[PDB]
């Protein structure tokens, strides 16, 4: 409750997303 | 009787370089280890340093009294005049270049006839602004930026850079700042208009300030004031010559982020070591950091002490040696005007000597020039908890480059495939995860930079909430705050 | 104040265009695209993959962009659209895919297959 | 030295809005300030190189 990395975490949780890096992912655990 | 005798050549602002040559005149004749026997004498003579003739005829002057060695402390104007002087009558020149009015040093590009020998030795090291910059601003990964310069600063100095960025395919502009910045400022508001305004504005978010400390405080506040800076700008000031009382007021009439590139002295921190160097001691006036003085001595000031201390010790192995050549009155512009016979084993001892001093260590490379400089880098920070404040983020060097760059989380986690999976048991628990979102931690703490460590909740559930909002597993760890951040596939 | 000039008839040559004094003056007369796509084989396909992610982008809306790039001169730049949406009406507040980047500007063009 | 005023007058009256200055290993870059910045109170995309002495080398390097 109340941190300094929340606002580090939303944004790479976005940016992940964004690259494409975060769907090779799904493919990885998930085919 | 004296055989030491020195001549000293200073611009009509350089009083301080007078009397820090005096002093260190002074200490030197009341050093027994060196020059045993032999008291050092000299002659200061104080020109216009705009006027060339004026410096060639005083330093003429100076000759024809009879001297072993002649010092300068002056601009580039008359430095070129002067150095061909010391090649033409076999006098060592010992050349302190001072900027004009705080402005960054660039080279005096004189170009001296190279078809002579050179009586020169370049006191003050390289001026290297242009590299320190461009550092920096790669270290931030600038991609669009404007350099602020003073009316005194030759852009010569920054030709290098402005190539550098150009084949890198920046986006930088150059200004002049007049004297004057309410006008400049003034000006620009009634003229300008709100979209062009954005774009000013934008362009103010990334600049260099080359320039003396005293504009570069005025421009800062009338740019803060004006509103056409805000918390997101940054700033970088760089300067060989930026006292303490100056850093402070930039940093407190700033707004955002300001980093400061000062030129710096590796001198010992012991209390006792700090005024001696070796059995060489100091006037406590010019090596006390305590002392007003030595926090209001110029860069050059260090310069000058170093080099009296230098030529003492190289007259003092000429000394040593049986190799003594004494001083002669020369003539300046005459029929049968003729060098110091004993001028050019002079400058060879010089050439080759080396003290420990003011400045850290002052010697002379195979081109005449001292090689050794240091610059530190500053740079502003914020929080509610510390307020606005300074410190020491690195230091650069021609020779090691740059020197330094400009916690550990808890983290609660549930086993629940396939977002938490477990790699690898040690003793039958985890020490490697893996999954959905393990990947994401992973790619979390390399790009912050964090460390972390991972430790399974009490149950390996999310628990049920107890009686009174009471919270118990994975969740209740991070309520009771006892885990920093939780790795799951928390709802 | 000297210029070129060429035509066939006269071929290669120079002539005084004008002066300049500092009393009298001068006499005699002398943009970047943000793509956002959905990638959706063969409208837009990814012809090579770096990093789980499309570098270089092939097919017929990618040929028809280069058709029309020649022509205004312009050039462009390509990025996926993070959502791997289209867009349609959004009553849930705020519009999603192509549509809701244009909307709120994160691009200034759309090139897909957007009904 | 006029040198400056000229140039300005001529981009002028060609409309120019982007442009790169290529100058000598001897040229001082003072002489142009003022043009310079002019340019960049008119928003224009000005970008500057000194050209060496030796051009293929340059060229080739690029």
């Amino acid at each position: 409750h109340g941190s300094p990395y929340r606002d580090v975490f939303s944004q790479r949780i976005l940016e992940l997303q964004q690259s494409g890096d975060m769907d090779i992912l799904k493919h990885k655990w998930w085919p | 009787d004296s055989i030491i005798h020195i001549g000293a050549i200073f611009d009509e602002s350089a009083k301080k370089d007078d009397e820090v040559f005096r002093t260190a005149v002074g200490d030197l004749n009341q050093n027994e280890e060196i020059l045993q026997t032999e008291k050092i004498t000299f002659s200061v003579t104080f020109v216009d340093g705009n006027n060339p003739f004026q410096a060639v005829q005083e330093a003429c002057e100076l000759m024809n009294q009879g001297i072993l060695a002649l010092v300068s402390s002056i601009g580039c104007t008359s430095a070129g005049s002067l150095q061909s002087l010391a090649d033409a009558m076999h006098i060592p020149h010992l050349f302190i270049q001072r900027s004009t009015a705080g402005t960054p040093r660039s080279g005096c590009g004189l170009t001296r006839s190279n078809r002579n020998d050179d009586y020169t030795l370049s006191v003050r090291p390289p001026v290297y602004l242009n590299e320190v910059i461009l550092r920096v601003v790669t270290e931030y990964a600038w991609q669009k930026f404007i350099i602020f310069y003073d009316s005194e600063y030759d852009i010569r100095g920054i030709q290098e850079f402005l190539d550098k960025v150009s084949q890198q395919g920046m986006d930088v502009a150059l200004q002049k700042v007049e004297n004057n910045i309410n006008k400049m400022i003034t000006t620009l508001f009634d003229t300008m208009r709100i979209e062009e305004l954005n774009r000013y504005r934008d362009t103010l978010r990334r600049a260099i300030l080359v320039m003396n400390p005293a504009t570069a405080k005025s421009f800062i506040s009338e740019v803060v004031e004006t509103n056409l800076v805000a918390f997101d700008c940054h700033w970088i000031i760089i300067n060989e010559e930026i006292n303490d009382v100056d850093v402070q007021e930039l940093v407190r009439r700033s707004i955002g982020r300001l980093t400061i590139i000062r030129q710096t002295f590796p001198v010992p921190q012991n209390i006792s070591q700090r005024c001696f160097r070796g059995n060489h001691r100091i006037s406590s006036t010019l090596c006390d950091p305590k002392d007003p003085f030595a926090q209001n001595m110029e860069i050059s000031n260090l310069y000058i002490y170093d080099t009296v201390l230098l030529l003492a010790n190289a007259f003092h192995k000429k000394l040593q040696d049986r190799k003594w050549h004494s001083m002669a009155s020369l003539s300046c512009i005459r029929k049968n005007s003729k060098p110091w016979q004993g001028g050019r084993s002079m400058l060879e001892t010089i050439k080759k000597g080396g003290v420990n001093g003011l400045t850290g260590d002052l010697e002379f490379g195979e081109n005449g020039g001292n090689p050794n400089v240091h610059f530190e880098i500053l740079g502003t920070n914020y929080g509610e908890e510390l307020g606005r404040g300074v410190r020491k983020l690195g230091c650069w060097n021609p020779v090691t480059g740059l020197n330094g760059s400009l916690v550990v989380l808890r983290v609660v986690t549930v086993l629940e495939e396939p977002f938490v999976m477990v790699s690898e048991n040690v003793l039958g628990k985890p020490k490697k995860y893996q999954g959905f979102s393990i990947d994401v931690l992973d790619a979390l703490s390399n790009y912050l930079g964090f460390n972390y460590e991972i430790y399974v909740a009490p149950d390996h559930k999310y628990g049920s909430p107890q009686e009174d909002g009471t919270w118990n597993g994975l969740v209740g760890e991070l309520v009771f705050k006892r885990a920093d951040i939780g790795i799951s596939a928390l709802t």
